[PDB]
């Protein structure tokens, strides 16, 4: 203008959106235990 | 720890460095960014 001020206004672009925070419950695997060696007792079945 | 080749192809033993710590951070960030597929991406990275 006569003072040096613009006629066509400036751009005001859209800022970045707030994101959604993400996590994860990652999982592992330990196997089952190997069954041991059986030992014959000296007592009968009700006692042992 | 057990497969440091899956971390970087030159490593062959995971280090106690600060760049290794920063890369662990980026690794954890991308895994938690994967969301529900994260353990699936990890078990695919276990394999090739």
């Amino acid at each position: 203008t006569i003072d040096g001020q613009p006629l066509s206004l400036s751009l005001y672009a859209t800022p970045a959106d707030p994101s959604m925070l993400l996590s994860a419950a990652i999982t592992a695997s330990q196997g089952g235990g190997d069954l041991p060696h059986a030992v014959m007792p000296m007592y009968r079945f009700p006692v042992i | 720890v057990t497969k440091p080749e899956k971390f970087q192809s030159e490593t062959t033993a995971l280090q106690h460095d600060l760049p290794t710590l920063q890369a662990l951070t980026r690794f954890h960030a991308v895994i938690m960014r994967c969301g529900s597929y994260a353990t699936e991406i990890l078990t695919a990275l276990e394999l090739g």
